[PDB]
RNA sequence: GGUCAGGUCGAGCCCGGGCUCCGUGAGGGGGGAGAAGUCGUAACAAGGUAACCGUAGGGGAACCUACGGCUCGAUCACCUCCU
RNA sequence: AUUCCGGUUGAUCCUGCCGGAGGCCACUGCUAUGGGGGUCCGACUAAGCCAUGCGAGUCAAGGGGGCGUCCCUUCUGGGACGCCACCGGCGGACGGCUCAGUAACACGUCGGUAACCUACCCUCGGGAGGGGGAUAACCCCGGGAAACUGGGGCUAAUCCCCCAUAGGCCUGGGGUACUGGAAGGUCCCCAGGCCGAAAGGGAGCCGUAAGGCCCGCCCGAGGAUGCGGCGGCGGCCGAUUAGGUAGUUGGUGGGGUAACGGCCCACCAAGCCGAAGAUCGGUACGGGCCGUGAGAGCGGGAGCCCGGAGAUGGACACUGAGACACGGGUCCAGGCCCUACGGGGCGCAGCAGGCGCGAAACCUCCGCAAUGCGGGAAACCGCGACGGGGGGACCCCCAGUGCCGUGCCUCUGGCACGGCUUUUCCGGAGUGUAAAAAGCUCCGGGAAUAAGGGCUGGGCAAGGCCGGUGGCAGCCGCCGCGGUAAUACCGGCGGCCCGAGUGGUGGCCACUAUUAUUGGGCCUAAAGCGGCCGUAGCCGGGCCCGUAAGUCCCUGGCGAAAUCCCACGGCUCAACCGUGGG
């Protein structure tokens, strides 16, 4: 290969989209964008398969273009687009709102939450670094970015909760993670769980960094700091298998 | 131009590594160009493969010559005396990153690559 | 494959078995018997494996296998993995379409339904089964009626007379 | 784009050597088969010369002799074991 | 799901080979594969080459027109579609095919580039001010059988450029603030140097033009995606291959690259590598898996998915984030074809199809409709990529070839004869076509109507007789059988097996503890070295103590999907596929 694959195959389409893998031979490959191709949920799958509102890709493309979905506050029109994890997907035309969440199974599920929560998108930022004018800027794994501060120490190192107002692309209500805060686990093999952090202590040097948590049941889990994602003091609800 | 890479010569055991394949364009190196001492600078603007624009020198005349707080000048050079990479290059008046030169008003030591940087800077010696 | 052909296939002892059962369960080919033998054999292999291993294999799986045997009727009410091991290849010949329609007595003998099933006159659930090797649940016994009928859409047809002569039921 | 000086990438052709495989050649050696021909009678009983062996020379051939070993050795082979 | 039999002999026991019985995979004979479902087909040949069709384009909503036509109007005049060439932009590096070479940091897994780039795309921030300018189209015109080619006047655009607004990059000195596991990348000031940003839109809608929906461009940062790079471990055979090496191992400076690097270079040194098998010859894409086997193990790399490699053989650059480029160019070698003989054009180990080869493998089909993708606001265009049917002893699965009375024989059955229902088959109906087909299925008429092949001395004791012939002709996998009452020949008859298959040959795995780890041996069956010595290596009495390397336990990161099992569901059914669990 000497070039981006423009075609994805059906036998190369995973079980995590919960798709029939012998259906044709070609699967919908999003164009590069926020998220990974196999860790995304296609716009084709959401209109066509999920809801029955299309019975051909022409139906679903025409339907998206006229409008039946806005993702993050802004317009889309083709079915090629990698929808991220911890995103906000909207049906304005039905008034449904979903979160893109893992199961224990590790398949992407759209989990319904109320119209209220569509406004919110929790960010836990990917890195934090200086840009010119001596201002630091916020980053994400869906590329969702904001600029402008005064530099300095600021709210956290990188483990944040932000409340994000999605039509405005604004940040509001900043909040640290603590040793009494909430995390939902959204990578690793311990996914779908939502609990209270016991302590954020870790193995102090080298590449491994552990963070540990307990829950409502109170099971003890260990996951990377990168695979800890701070919901807040809870903003979205749990994902169910 | 300069076929690389270049991991298909000999094994450190006296053996022969054969890795059957023909080169990539990205991996391949160019032929050297030589930066000459002149009264003028001769420059041309190329764009290297990657999508980065690089200033080519091919003759040169600057050495921009820094003090102890690094305050430069625009001043003209003369002959390369002492070239410690290859002593042959001092003669034929070719600048290097380790080069040591004559400049009008003092001697100095070249500290810049003239190939890709497109400018040659230098910091005065006490010599 | 659902064909089982043993290590020694023209031995005296196998051959006797086979010859005797041919209107005792209905054959017209050996293969049909081989399907049933393969279903049982795989079930007993799995049952053996789980019992062998410690409790550290996940009990959910042993629960799902045992469930299927309650419906099918091989373990009717039994709930024991050791009980699967003891099973005969004669308890799955008795759950054949041809020996469960004759049990109720809608088929004169097992031999009779080798043109009822072709011509489509024996229904189970909502559909005409066409297959002697079809295996019938305890659920499935509660709906055995007829459809797309021509000799049972005409009592006046002598077909109706040959099948039912004072009503020959059970299994033989 | 012209022509040419200096440097690098650089096939194709030619020349010689190295390595490795395949085809093949008068003539020559043995092998497995064949049916019938030819000589001897060696081995198997002790086969009428007990046999083997290493080494050395010789024989038409099976073989023979010398020396040392061995018996998986003949024999009632009787210092002795064996008798 | 773990099995043995014939054969060394007069008989016996051991040892040991051979043959056969099982699964699987080619090919080959007969017959058949009705009907129906899923897989599959130069797959162990010449990685041989091709006639002919075809796999690569697309925007006029960027753009001023040329032609036909439309709405008009029948004017001025503005609104459309097709067709047409030029710059723009994007795909053409992908998708598709093959696996020759390569035994290696090819590939897998974990690591890791803080050494490196990344356009289209996606995000957030900000920018697009002014000036300059062209060439097709059109008009006119020469040649070549052709390929192909032209010279000029005019001229549009998101056309091509410069400058500024800056930003970028280098370099010297000061210092903080973000990120880190650290090294230290990112901040800012300053000096001197260079390069020196950008472009817009028609009929509509939003804004005043720009701009935006839409399409695209610029700069800063990020993301995604692709490329390159480093390490741990795993990474074939022959020792009738034992010593190998001169950018070769290292140091120092440097060039060049996107970039680390003896990659390349100068200098300086003489190191580096090896018996836990170097080097050399030879063979081989690797992996998930698959085949077999109770396991251990053995065997394998095929459809299919993943990564790399190739595209007549070799060499070479340009444009692009991305090619040294599979239907592009330059050139050399071989070979083909056209030819006014001056001079041109190519590459089915891409797809149909052809031809050669051999033991072996398809229609010059149907469609762009669905699937994926590029461009386009969309409509829609392009697509032998693709969806499907055709053909094919290629595999698998399912199913039918009857049933009853019934005199009498071989009564787990058969045949005569009688009666009944009735797969194909006809007419009709849906399907489906996205227009065919595949014709089944359903309903009405309506028949017992597609069944063959092998074996019959012992192994398979599973299945027996007659006649001819007489150690013949022949049969044979093995042991054998025929020299005249032949179960073995040949023909006939009968029976037994299995069933759309049966049987044969070739190969692989089990049987084979004939590779011994599970699970083999060495007085005499094959096997103890003539004996010692001591090196490498292997192995170590009792008691204690330190380490916790080996060794056991627990948690957590992870070992792609598919393949496999179990469960349930759907298709009459099942194979199969979905889904969940393992």
């Amino acid at each position: 290969r000497k070039g981006p694959k423009r075609h994805l195959k059906r036998l190369a389409a995973p079980t995590s989209w919960y798709i029939e893998r012998k259906a044709y031979k070609w699967a919908v490959r999003p164009r590069p964008g926020p998220h990974n191709m196999r860790t995304s949920i296609p716009l084709l799958y959401i209109v066509r398969d999920y809801l029955g509102y299309a019975k051909t890709a022409r139906e679903a493309r025409k339907i998206l273009n006229e409008g039946k979905f806005l993702v993050d506050g802004r317009v889309r029109k083709d079915y090629k687009f990698p929808v991220g994890i911890m995103d906000v997907v909207s049906i304005p035309e039905t008034g449904e709102h979903y979160r893109v969440l893992p199961n224990r199974i590790g398949k992407l599920i759209l989990h319904p939450i109320s119209e209220d929560e569509a406004f919110i998108k929790p960010l836990r930022i990917r890195n934090k670094r200086m840009i010119k004018g001596a201002r630091v800027q916020l980053n994400f794994h869906d590329g969702t970015n904001h600029i402008v501060s005064i530099a300095e120490k600021d709210n956290y190192f990188t483990s944040y909760t932000v409340l994000m107002k999605v039509p405005e692309r604004e940040i509001l209500e900043v909040l640290p993670f603590e040793k009494g805060a909430y995390v939902f686990v959204t990578q690793g093999k311990n996914v779908a769980r939502k609990g209270r952090i016991v302590e954020i202590k870790r193995f102090p040097m080298g590449w491994p960094d552990v963070v540990t948590i307990e829950d409502e049941e109170g099971e003890l889990f260990d996951t990377l700091k990168e695979y800890a994602f701070v919901v807040g003091t809870d903003k979205p609800k749990i994902s169910l298998p | 131009m300069a076929i690389w890479q270049g991991r298909s010569l000999k094994k450190p055991s006296g053996g022969r590594i054969v890795l059957a394949r023909k080169k990539r364009k990205r991996e391949l190196g160019r032929e050297p160009s030589n930066t000459r001492v002149a009264e003028q600078d001769k420059r041309k603007i190329i764009r290297t493969y990657g999508g980065n624009r690089k200033v080519r020198l091919t003759a040169a005349a600057y050495a921009n010559v820094f003090d102890k707080s690094g305050k430069g000048r625009k001043v003209r050079i003369i002959r390369v005396i002492e070239n410690p990479a290859n002593r042959q290059f001092a003669r034929r008046n070719i600048i290097t990153k380790g080069a040591i030169i004559e400049t009008e008003i003092g001697k100095a030591k070249v500290t810049s690559r003239p190939g890709q940087d497109g400018v040659v800077n230098a910091i005065l010696l006490e010599e | 494959k659902k064909y089982e052909t043993p290590p020694h296939p023209w031995i005296k002892e196998r051959l006797d078995r086979e010859r005797v059962l041919m209107d005792k369960y209905e054959l017209k080919n050996k293969k049909e018997l081989w399907k049933h033998e393969t279903q049982l054999k795989n079930f007993r292999r799995r049952a053996r494996r789980l019992l062998a291993a410690r409790g550290k294999q996940a009990e959910i799986e042993r629960e799902q296998l045992l469930a299927r045997l309650k419906r099918l009727g091989l373990l009717p009410e039994d709930a024991v993995l050791d009980d699967v091991l003891s099973l005969t290849i004669e308890d799955i010949l008795e759950r054949r379409l041809q020996t469960i329609v004759y049990k109720k007595g809608l088929a004169r003998t097992m031999r009779q339904a080798r043109q009822l099933i072709v011509h489509g006159h024996i229904e189970v659930n909502g559909q005409i089964i066409r297959s002697p090797s079809y295996l019938v649940l305890k659920e499935e016994e509660d709906t055995i009626t007829y459809a797309r009928t021509s000799p049972f859409a005409n009592p006046q047809h002598p077909e109706r007379m040959m099948i039912e002569k004072a009503k020959q039921g059970g299994e033989a």
